[PDB]
């Protein structure tokens, strides 16, 4: 019937009017009628609402002809085990002007790094969507109070991706072409990744015959790891769920089966350790 | 908590050009794979006795027409993505857009591909007689 991706999560009574709503379904009920919409001259647009859409619910299922693969095989992702990187996000929920999606908080990886970003979020305008800051708070439960000295230590988004992109550039510009996200669950870090990945066909580097790896927005150039600083955008990542491989409970614990030498520190790059980690063993060991 | 603005049928379209670098190729290209065109769009129940102008501030659809609101028409609106008008102004959104009956099954593609005449006011190709 409906799907959460692109939920509204503001607190507005009222729906929109016929010409500003992006759907059928957001339009506000005054105007609907024997399954259409209709034009009510003297009830005008809003000129400004601010509306929270929330990101959670991508769904990376197409095929284009010409377009790569983001989900790879294990297979392919075995042939390319230099390239992965685990991948994990600690999340806020907003709150106060909107509530009910949740925005990346700390991002992780499997090179032992976190990046703390500032509560950010997608808000509808009566013009164009506005990428900003929005209220948030942590989960509910005591085990996630200490996130909250983080959410008033974060980094713009701009910042953090430009880390994000020079952090992968310098770990596999002597490992690998590509880089593939080793992940456990993938629907919260599908809409992390929305906030510093973009995709499209194939492209090579602007200054050698590598394949790009990284897009600019600032110069509309492509680049590959060894041609990438200053640029913004991780372009055309691969990635694969180690979740969807025939495992029953939680990461620690099918982790913790193989290996002893990761215990748990509860952050985001620790998650990105053991998935990794677990995604090796798993992968290799010979039974 | 919230309320939902869209249904499953377009969350693969909506996802992929919600991370492409160049969104309006992408659709173009999701459509010329096979893929099914954006629904769940704001058709509106008119008289089709309009001007059939293409973007108005009223549904103005004639007999070979279907009015639709303007934002839910747009391909960057319908991803809540950057309109490539460096000011961020949408063409469509707090208008009505009117679509050739013919074209209807897909109005995010019809206004992605076309051009309105400024001179006239028609889509050129469909109204636009200059
Ligand atoms: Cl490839
Ligand atoms: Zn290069
Ligand atoms: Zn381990
Ligand atoms: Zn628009
Ligand atoms: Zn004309």
């Amino acid at each position: 019937n409906v799907t959460g991706l692109f939920k509204d999560c503001s607190k507005v009574i009222t729906g929109l009017h016929p010409t500003q709503a992006p759907t059928h379904l957001s339009v506000d009920t005054k105007f609907k009628t024997e399954g259409l919409c209709v034009d009510i001259p003297g009830i005008p647009k809003d000129m400004t609402y601010r509306r929270l859409i929330s990101m959670m619910g991508f769904k990376m299922n197409y095929q284009v002809n010409g377009y790569p693969n983001m989900f790879i095989t294990r297979e392919e992702a075995i042939r390319h085990v230099r390239a992965w990187i685990g991948f994990d996000v600690e999340g806020c929920h907003a709150t106060r002007e909107a509530v009910g999606t949740n925005l990346p908080l700390q991002l992780g990886f499997s090179t032992g790094v976190n990046l703390v970003a500032v509560p950010t979020g997608y808000v509808d305008t009566p013009n164009n969507t506005d990428f900003s800051r929005v209220s948030a708070k942590p989960p509910p439960g005591d085990q996630f109070k200490h996130l909250i000295p983080l959410m008033y230590k974060g980094l713009p988004w701009n910042v953090v991706r430009i880390k994000i992109v020079q952090m992968l550039s310098d770990t596999l510009k002597n490992l690998s072409d590509r880089v593939v996200f080793v992940l456990w669950a993938h629907g919260f870090q599908l809409t992390s990744m929305k906030y510093f990945v973009k995709i499209g066909p194939e492209r090579t580097c602007c200054l050698c015959d590598r394949r790009a790896t990284c897009f600019s927005t600032a110069s509309d150039t492509y680049a590959c790891w060894h041609h990438s600083i200053g640029f913004d955008y991780v372009y055309n990542p691969f990635m694969i769920d180690v979740q969807q491989w025939g495992f029953t409970g939680n990461l620690q614990s099918n982790h913790d089966l193989y290996c002893q030498v990761h215990g748990n520190a509860h952050v985001a790059s620790c998650d990105a350790i053991m998935t990794r980690c677990l995604a090796v063993h798993e992968c290799f060991v010979k039974r | 908590a919230g309320n939902a603005t869209e249904v499953p049928a377009n969350s693969t379209v909506l996802s992929f050009c919600a991370f492409a670098v160049d969104a309006a190729k992408a659709y173009k290209d999701y459509l010329a794979s096979g893929g099914q065109p954006i629904t769940n769009c704001v058709k509106m129940l008119c008289t089709h006795t309009g001007t059939g102008q293409a973007i108005t501030v009223t549904p103005e659809a004639n007999m070979d027409q279907e009015s639709f609101g303007g934002a839910s028409c747009c391909l960057y609106c319908r991803c809540h993505i950057d309109h490539p008008n460096p000011k961020g102004f949408c063409d469509l959104k707090g208008k009505y857009v009117q679509i050739p009956t013919t074209c209807a099954n897909d109005p995010v593609g019809f206004t992605l591909k076309n051009t309105v005449c400024t001179v006239c006011g028609m889509w050129k190709g469909y109204g636009c007689s200059c």
